[PDB]
């Protein structure tokens, strides 16, 4: 499937980077990637989709990248309300179809 | 190992007669 | 719609027999219905002799 | 490029130019007997081309294998040395056999195709 | 604020079959294609099945291929999935979401946009 | 009878050509046909809920009218290359 | 009542070739898709290869695929396998089999209605 | 391939079951199971065709059924003549074709 | 006397791209379906991707599918390959070779008629 | 891939083998094997295409055969100048294409 940190932290205030690698026909070939936001509890919400696209609703805080085969989400000045998992997808193909990846609890510190 | 492959649009003739239109009775 | 006019452009052509240099055009050139007897008048000339 | 301009060349730089011989085709009683006449011919090459599963296409191949006695040469024989003209000339009395043989052929193909089609 | 609200769920013995039901509400329900996903309990997320929005192309997790159907009714503004067989690794929470594809009329939506709040399937 | 004779041919002249225009671009026998030839900005700039949502098609056809003579011709184009890329993929084997 | 009689088989070293036949009398012969089914001894059966009805379609069980070739005549009212290689798991009785397809103008065979007696194929 | 028990019997004049587990590409999408009755030499003869039909010649003793992605063969009133190997089979599909199962030894007590 | 003279190659880390070209004289160009090889220090030839004549047919051996691109420019009779993520196990030397594929209007050259001197491409 | 031995020795005026040993699908279903010599550095010639035909500008020393699913070339008479490596290759189909062999050094005597 894809790789992704089982978790990161940080102190309120600084930047924190949370990847996810997948293969050439995963993230390389496709620039599909999403990143997912689930709080315990209630369900995931949609973050980032695309590589630097963000839905209405969502503030410019949360952003993202990709460069070659890793995608990256960066969240800058974390606030305590962000202790959620985070969870990459990307569009495999016609045949795969959507692949998740493992969940980065991330625990500001 | 040699297998017919059918064209259209070779450009082959064959002698034929028809009624040609005189062309001023239509704008040259 | 579906044939071609080929005109022959070798200048010593007399009017029977092979002919090289073969063009295709859509029309033919203006050819006056002239109207004379033993003497062909208002004609096109012949490109290098008789 | 024109039409027939490929006339004179050979049979293999007269393959790519088939889109321009077959648009010029463009499909009182002289001239509409011979617009119904076009497309009466028009029409009987369409339904060739169909009845041989080449609908559609300009460059169609087929199953039907080459038999020695409708020509010996090799293909650097006819598509690099021959022209179109040449090869009519030389294929011409055969050519009650080669459609037939292809309307069988693809009657043969569409009975597979509904058998396959119906397995499962 | 849309609304995923599905109804269904609880708990099935290995070789039984169970539905799901997913109503939207809130937007137009013709226009957008819709899947389900699955959250195994302590697991991360896993997709199982997409179907696009007119309903006559389905898409399936190749783990679930020949078991699953998805289907849906425009209609009446539903979702639903039928599961037979349900093996113990199928247990999870199962959430409705909007988006994963689009009529190539209209851009890209591979991602998924809109979740539902999620059903509790259990095989024991 | 000449002057309805002429115009059944008429339409029958036009209905050929434009099925003509289809098979050349591998078109025949569907009504909505995929092609290869990609869309070039300079044609239209339109989103595509600009165009399939907003747009009706004689607005459409209002402003895709002098770029016919390229779209065309790069259909048959794409067309003529994947005919030779499909007999060259036939006779590998 | 129907009559295949398979007129062949014997003893084959691994690497060799041998062709079996099977005739049909009692019924019209090229109405019926034929097959080919190997039964190795103290084991149950399994199918090799099917033919139609009129011997255009050809199809091969995965373990016989380019080895074995089944044919059939139908102005001799006969059925043949010719085989390759031989290989030592291919030692079996093989039976004549009538029925394992339609011609899609006719109710579905997918049975095997009329067998034959059985021809010996062993490799050693 | 298909599971089929090794053997089963009964006294004379009781009914057996012979049941065949595929799975759900085998049994369960196609309804197009048969079992054949075979006496040591001789041939395979076909007793059931499709779930509930049998062919002409073969009488109302020997039936069967199909539910879910088991099928099973019933007769009854059973007979010294009928100790023989019972084979079920399947359509598997348009490549695997048919999938025939292990032999079920009929000896009737 | 053809002359195929490849133009490229060198040092790359592990994750890292590296282009080869490969130059064309003495014969017509856009008339041969040209190929690379790979002959990996102390072992034998392997083939790597195919192109054709005409450039818009490419062939790869499935070890390498969607990570090397071929191309050729007929007008400047060169052809190049492009490896992308390279790998331990590509490290070889690369030879051009001219043949392996015809248009379906020429006779059959299923064989590498004309070789290169050879790229040496080393990944460490 | 395809089988052809390591190493293969005669003394010169001897007739020499070199086999080369594929599958159905590879040698016995396609008759389009060939070889190639290799001398230490340079690069590979073509000696042999087809079955039985070879290259212009190679002698009528080099010739080869196929039977069954074995491939062989023979030279015979072999000259000093003959000490290369020799491989086979095979078309195998529209999906796996061109496979090699591994490499027959011949050390004449
Ligand atoms: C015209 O035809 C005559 C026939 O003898 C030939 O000699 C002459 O070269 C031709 N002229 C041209 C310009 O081709
Ligand atoms: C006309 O030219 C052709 C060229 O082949 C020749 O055979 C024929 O005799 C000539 N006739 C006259 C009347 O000049
Ligand atoms: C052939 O005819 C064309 C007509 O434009 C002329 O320009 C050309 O010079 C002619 N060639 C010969 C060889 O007579
Ligand atoms: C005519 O033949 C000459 C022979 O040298 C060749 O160069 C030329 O390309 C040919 N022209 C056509 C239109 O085939």
């Amino acid at each position: 499937a894809l790789t992704q940190p089982p978790s990161v932290s940080g102190s309120p205030g600084q930047s924190v980077t949370i990847s996810c690698t997948g293969t050439s026909s995963d993230i390389g070939s496709y620039n599909y990637v999403s990143w997912y936001q689930q709080h315990p509890g209630k369900a995931p919400k949609l973050m980032i989709y695309d590589v630097t696209q963000r839905p209405s609703g969502v503030s410019d805080r949360f952003s993202g990248s990709k460069s070659g085969n890793t995608a990256s989400l960066t969240i800058s000045g974390l606030q305590a309300d962000d202790e959620a998992d985070y969870y990459c997808s990307a569009y495999a193909g016609r045949q795969t179809f959507y692949i998740f990846g493992g969940g980065t609890r991330l625990t500001v510190l | 190992n040699l297998w017919v492959t059918v064209y259209y649009g070779v450009p082959v003739w064959k002698e034929a007669r028809t009624t040609l239109f005189c062309a001023s009775c239509v704008p040259t | 719609a579906g044939y071609a006019i080929l005109k022959c452009n070798n200048k010593t052509f007399n009017g029977t027999g092979s002919c090289n240099n073969v063009s295709t055009v859509q029309c033919t050139h203006g050819i006056k219905p002239v109207v004379s007897t033993q003497l062909l008048l208002n004609g096109s000339l012949a490109e290098e002799e008789i | 490029l024109g039409f027939l301009g490929a006339a004179g060349s050979t049979m293999g730089a007269a393959s790519i130019t088939l889109t321009v011989q077959a648009r010029q085709l463009l499909s009182g009683i002289k001239q509409l007997q011979t617009r119904v006449l076009a497309i009466e011919h028009y029409l009987k090459d369409q339904q060739l081309l169909g009845i041989w599963g080449c609908s559609g296409k300009l460059i169609c191949c087929t199953a039907v294998p080459w038999n020695s006695s409708w020509s010996n040469k090799s293909l650097t024989d006819i598509w690099d040395n021959m022209t179109w003209m040449q090869w009519d000339r030389e294929v011409s009395n055969y050519t009650g056999i080669i459609y037939r043989l292809l309307e069988d052929s693809q009657n043969q193909q569409e009975r597979n195709e509904q058998d396959l089609l119906a397995l499962d | 604020e849309v609304q995923l609200v599905e109804t269904g769920g609880g708990l099935v013995q290995p070789g039984g079959s169970l539905k799901l039901s997913c109503r939207a509400s809130g937007y137009t329900f013709s226009s957008f294609a819709m899947s389900w996903v699955r959250q195994a309990p302590g697991k991360g997320l896993e997709w199982v099945s997409l179907i696009n929005d007119r309903g006559g192309l389905t898409f399936y997790v190749d783990s679930v291929k020949g078991r699953f159907t998805i289907s849906r009714d425009n209609s009446k503004n539903t979702l639903s999935l039928q599961m037979h067989s349900l093996r113990d690794g199928d247990t999870a929470v199962y959430y409705c979401a909007t988006g994963g594809m689009s009529s190539a009329l209209q851009s890209s939506k591979y991602y998924f946009d809109f979740w539902g709040q999620g059903a509790l399937v259990t095989v024991s």
